[PDB]
Order: C-alpha cells, then structure tokens, then sequence
C-alpha cells in the first residue's frame, strides 16, 4: 500500500466525535471535506478545512499540507474545520 | 476510491516497510505498540489472530527504511529507536481488522454521496 498519514482535527470558533484521522498520503482536502460531511451527518459543502485559521484549497493533498506546514513537526498533523 | 480510519483515541504511528522484494513497501504497526494499547500478552493476540502476518525485523533495518521517510522528519517520531541497534524487532501487518481491534472505525468515501 501506499504511505499513511496521521491528522487530529479540531472545532474552531455541532461537533465531531472522532478526532484522529488515518488517511492516505493521496487524500485531498476536498475528500476529507466530504468524509467529515457524512461523519456529521450534513449536506454536501458545510465543512470547510483550515490551518492556522486559513481555509485549505479543495485539490491540496494532506502529504502537500505536512510538508509545507507541518514538516519537522511531530505526528499527527494538526488541521481545523468549521461547519 | 479513498479509505479514512477515525479514532476518538490517538493513532499509532504507521510504518511504511518493503519485508521482501517481490512484496515491495506494505504498512505495519509495530507489534509492541498494539500490545501496549491492549494490555495483551503476544501469546493471547497470536492464539487470536492467527492469520495476520507478524514478521521481525532488525531494528537497524527498521530505522533505515523509516527515517527516509520525509513524514518521519521529527526525531521525536523516531526516539525509540537505534540506529544502529542489531535486536530484532516484530511488525504486524496493517490490516482493517487490527484498527478496528484498536477502536477505530473504517469509512469509505465514494465518487458520490
């Protein structure tokens, strides 16, 4: 299989359940966008992704988001979003 | 299609080992960080699951493969580990049975909802 990666999600200024997240390396911000939404159980685009209070593009993968903003930072990789 | 495992309880890390050539890189969890979490001997896990692949590995080996990895670029991510340590160390194959083992729950996300 292809590499894995470690996320733990928080609520910023209705919420989650399971915080800590395993997904592929290849996973983009809008996939994690619509798992979240069916977590939640909402229609499709109430949940925006964010780090560092900035809003993630749809097409950026979270191997992308470790290296920019998370490398040499210990696992997991920290990320917010809103409903 | 893309899979995502969630978790109310943090995730043990991921290794990313080639075993054997003809397998290539397959993802492990390492056999003691399952154990830990469960509290259970490694003679109750075996007799339990006793078609989920365990295979050893030399520690030296291990870290070699894992610090190449640019997800593993904290050196607080790999402190447990000796770079040059020759003991062998025993890795279970990474299966959905063994996260839902640990708690966790596995979802699949499909091109619609």
């Amino acid at each position: 299989t292809r590499e894995q990666l470690n996320l733990c999600l928080e609520r910023l200024s209705s919420v989650l359940q399971n915080k800590y997240v395993r997904c592929s390396v290849r996973a983009e911000v809008r996939h994690l966008r619509r798992v979240l939404c069916h977590r939640l159980m909402l229609n499709p685009q109430h949940v925006q992704l964010l780090f560092d209070n900035e809003v993630l593009p749809d097409h950026m993968t979270m191997k992308q988001i470790w290296l920019s903003r998370w490398f040499g930072k210990p696992s997991p990789l920290l990320l917010q979003y809103s409903v | 299609v893309f899979e995502f495992e969630f978790s109310e309880t943090p995730l043990l890390p991921c290794y990313n080992i080639q075993v054997s050539v003809a397998q290539g890189p397959r993802n492990w969890l390492l056999l003691s960080d399952v154990l830990k979490k469960l509290k259970m001997s490694s003679r109750i896990f075996r007799c339990n699951f006793p078609n989920v692949e365990i295979v050893t590995i030399a520690e030296a080996e291990f870290y070699r493969q894992v610090s190449a990895s640019l997800l593993f670029s904290c050196s607080k991510d790999l402190e447990a580990f000796n770079p040059e340590s020759k003991e062998l160390l025993d890795l279970v194959e990474f299966t959905n049975e063994i996260q839902t083992l640990l708690g966790s729950s596995v979802e699949w996300l499909h091109p619609s909802d």
